[PDB]
């Protein structure tokens, strides 16, 4: 059950804290990968999706509820 | 009719007098009667 | 009742809100559980008001036990359906969700039946005033020089 | 009645909401059934209020037998049409659905019919007060030196 | 109680508003925390009115101790659920946010519960007027030459 | 009925008389009775 | 209180309006500070109208000190939460911004709380009229030939 690291930038250069979410399970074919709270954005924000695996990784479609 | 008929007393909700329940017993130690107003889910339904 | 633990209350409230359940594939995140149990403990403190308020079987954690999620609650079987409904109503502003009207109506009903028994038990009539004579029909307190009522004392 | 078990109540509620039935191609996962039967148990224990509220034939699971979904319920045939309608009305917040107005009206009617018989049976008149003489027409209680009524006691 | 410090109140208010919590990716800059705790101090100073207004256990920071966030607040456990809700209602104009109606209702309920006990305790009846005779039934104050009531003084 | 019945006294909210609580005890020292108006959350709900 | 200086009041008002704060990355421009402090001085004169108005501890600058932003104000700790809220309500016309309803409600509450104590202190009853006899029960002012009340004088 490999995990995923995501973080956010406010200035676009250096990143914040890395949150660990599992994105893959050895024999589960249906699961949701999401984070329930991201918080206020002051001026601007950008995300990152570091993954460390030795198994195929597929990601398609990132959506956020802006308000 | 005189014996078994209930007397005259006000109709209160259990939460219109949530507190202040020792004021309506007839002790006659307070200058006025109190009723709470606000509610958690509903806004201010209890009335005077 | 299968809802013995506070974590069961938190999970039931979250499932009612639609945040985390099994009818939706999402799962509970531990920090959400911690925030919700803190909110539950704070809300249950206000209702009690040290007694003067709603009286329900509830044990407040002294924080000697570090994890407050696992410990048991003394809630009787009737108050459970109200406590987690009110908790789910209160948690919704933490996210951007708003509770459905059915949850609000159920919380109202639950609190009303929570307080109705105490309201019945606390409706007592004050004794006779101090300057109230006892009539000549008692015939025993009248013969014992006990003519007037003691009063509210 | 073909609705003998609690799981039958849960399945009837789910069918009424349209989420899942026997003729559907997708079904509900058993953990949601467990959650729904726990919710049904909680709701039914809030109507009873320990013998002081709505009284209907119902047996609570003792938790010694593991599956509370499979065991029988003591509901009479008339209360079934109310219990699962109210259960379906309460379940919809768990999903994203909202109960149709017809289900709400049916639940209202069912609860009213559930409580009307107990309301009739519980409307009793209090005895005579303590200081009430029995008139000279009784001729037997008057001759037995028992002139006044005993009281509410 | 896990909300011992003033900073805990500020963080609870921010979590309730949804701006930032422990599970959020972006966090609030410390100067905003300083501004929020200053606003909390100002709001608490306005309710006390110097002994005349709402009375609750609260200790105002000294300034001899630099950090006003760290020092503990003498709030009793029941007042916490009201204080940070009101703080979250007041902080909303600082950002572009607006408080949800649930938070407003909770703040109203909390302030009402804060003031109800003091309202009960302060409802006292004034003594007899100065020119009010004491009747001939006292038989002791009448025989001690003290025929009239003393007065409000 | 004469003895145990509560007397006649007004119904007040605990915050309609937030202050001014020494005016209603019967001291007869002020030319008028006062009631506060505004509320922090609600606009002006308390009335005369 | 950490809001000792008039500049602190101006900065708090601007932060409440959302013009310049740290929760919004903007910074305060000095001419905005000067305009806001001039408006604050103007507003707090119309309130204490030479004494016959709202009485609060406040020192009006004689302009002997050129920079009026840095000097202290004599506001008591309870009036601060009202003064800067009213200032923030007044400043918004300077820009095209409109104050939020929460700020307006808080300003109303603050002004009412400011004036209630003076209203209590100024409610005095007039003396007896000149042509009012003092009855024969005084027995001392009656013996001192001072039969009638002196009057309002």
């Amino acid at each position: 059950a490999d995990r995923l690291f995501l973080s956010a930038t406010t200035d676009g250069i250096n990143y914040g804290r890395e949150q660990m979410i599992e994105q893959n399970e050895p024999f589960v074919y249906d699961k949701r990968v999401l984070w329930k709270r991201v918080g206020r954005i002051r001026r601007l924000i950008g995300f990152k999706l570091r993954v460390i695996t030795k198994s195929p990784v597929t990601l398609s479609g990132c959506q956020i509820r802006l308000e | 009719i005189v014996a078994r008929t209930p007397k005259k007393k006000p109709f209160f909700w259990p939460e219109q007098i949530a507190g202040f329940e020792h004021m309506y017993d007839g002790n006659d130690d307070y200058p006025y009667y109190l009723l709470n107003r606000t509610d958690e889910n509903s806004g201010d339904l209890p009335t005077q | 009742m299968q809802i013995k633990t506070k974590g069961d209350l938190v999970r039931a409230a979250l499932r009612k809100l639609g945040v985390a359940s099994d009818a939706t594939l999402t799962d509970v995140e531990p920090q959400s559980m911690q925030d919700a149990v803190d909110d539950l403990e704070a809300m249950m403190a206000e209702w009690y008001q040290d007694g003067k308020g709603i009286i329900t079987g509830y044990v407040f954690s002294d924080d000697e036990n570090p994890p407050a999620e696992g410990d048991d609650h003394g809630l009787r079987s009737s108050a459970v359906s109200a406590v987690f409904h009110n908790l789910a109503c209160r948690i919704a502003p933490d996210y951007a969700l708003e509770a459905t009207a059915k949850i609000i109506a159920t919380a109202k009903y639950g609190k009303e039946l929570l307080y109705k028994q105490t309201a019945i038990s606390r409706a007592k009539r004050a004794p006779y005033p101090s300057r109230m004579p006892t009539g000549s029909g008692n015939s025993f307190a009248n013969l014992n020089e006990w003519h007037y009522f003691p009063g509210e004392q």
